[PDB]
């Protein structure tokens, strides 16, 4: 089985 | 706004991922 | 966008525990 | 602007995080 | 400020996370 999918995509930057 | 579209888009790719996420989850567990 | 940054936040704990399940059998 | 900067390496991170994405689904469905 | 620490906050995270992506890939082309 191959790995689970990449990590959740991160959020985009604020300040 | 560029920071409000930002935030859109990013918020629109989850679907597809927790997709992803729950179909591997699957069969994960079958295998 | 804190609950958004909070919900993710704890989807990333849910990933991290499906690769350490993922190495394990494997 | 610091914010723009940060806005343009998360937006070169995002691009590669599609690709990740593409060649993963892939190799996925072909597993199945 | 509070910003300041937003931004502080968020360069660690991304960084760290940009990490876990770094990983993540490693262990993906492995494995094919």
């Amino acid at each position: 089985l191959l790995t689970p999918p990449p990590p959740p995509l991160f959020p985009p930057p604020f300040f | 706004d560029t920071l409000d579209e930002a935030e859109r888009q990013w918020k629109a790719e989850f679907h597809r991922w927790s997709s992803y996420m729950v179909h591997w989850k699957n069969q994960f567990d079958h295998y």
